[PDB]
């Protein structure tokens, strides 16, 4: 049967190309910590892209050690709802 | 993690059937997720607190219904073989999605293996990950969401500047 070669991928990097990503010895990676937090709060009602966008929104204000997580090489054709508990 | 009520699950499946990925019921479901993390390197700085990212991501993915495979301290070739091994798991046929979490030091176009250095590059290109898991080489995950989470530097430059490191903070 006929099918695409590449489809249904999405990548969420911790920062932009060419740039450093930071990590706390006492808490782990800032990006991973924010990602888990947004998932715990919003996975029950938001699809994956909106969750990622909320993570990106939490990094909008520039800090002294700024990161900007980016969505990359995304070929999702539908909304990805996780329906936690179902 | 607060759960989605069954009434909302049936509501979204009725209102937006064509617009959302189909979610398999948790009965005969075998969701698999892969975590690859490198902490100790031959030449690079030890990634203190990387264990704080493993269990948190492993606990999150488990709360989401995924069985989490954790592989640590791998070279670039080690990462590639573990990914090919994970991509061929028969459990993907009875799954609806997968998560791929990669955490290590990083380069512009790849993630570093344990042996990486300026003189001894040990890098797995992110482009190779897509080849391993695309519709050609991963039949179990065809038409199913494949989410890639990457915690790593993408270069050596700072991500901020002024327009007209701290002791507990490290760089990947």
């Amino acid at each position: 049967k006929l099918s695409h070669v590449e489809k249904d991928f999405i990548a969420f990097y911790s920062t932009t190309p060419h740039h450093l990503s930071y990590r706390d010895k006492t808490g782990g990676s800032y990006f991973i910590t924010r990602l888990i937090s947004c998932f715990r709060k919003h996975a029950c009602s938001c699809h994956l892209f909106d969750i990622f966008l909320k993570v990106q929104q939490s990094f909008e204000k520039a800090s002294i050690h700024s990161q900007m997580p980016t969505i990359d090489r995304a070929t999702l054709t539908r909304y990805f709802y996780l329906f936690p508990g179902n | 993690l607060k759960l989605c009520s069954p009434e909302e699950f049936t509501r979204l499946c009725r209102e937006k059937t064509q617009e959302i990925y189909p979610i398999k019921e948790a009965n005969g479901r075998t969701r698999k997720a892969l975590i690859i993390c490198n902490t100790e390197f031959k030449h690079l700085s030890l990634r203190y607190g990387a264990n704080f990212d493993i269990i948190g991501m492993k606990g999150l993915l488990e709360d989401l219904g995924y069985d989490v495979v954790v592989k640590e301290e791998l070279t670039a070739e080690g990462m590639e073989s573990e990914m090919k091994d994970f991509a061929a798991l028969s459990e993907h046929q009875t799954s609806d999605s997968t998560f791929l979490v990669l955490m290590s030091h990083g380069t512009l176009h790849g993630i570093c293996g344990t042996m990486h250095s300026e003189k001894t590059p040990d890098v797995l290109q992110y482009d190779t990950i897509y080849q391993i898991f695309n519709n050609c080489h991963c039949p179990g995950l065809r038409d199913k969401p494949k989410v890639i989470i990457v915690q790593a530097a993408r270069g050596g430059n700072s991500g901020e500047m002024w327009i007209r490191l701290p002791r507990n903070m490290e760089a990947d």
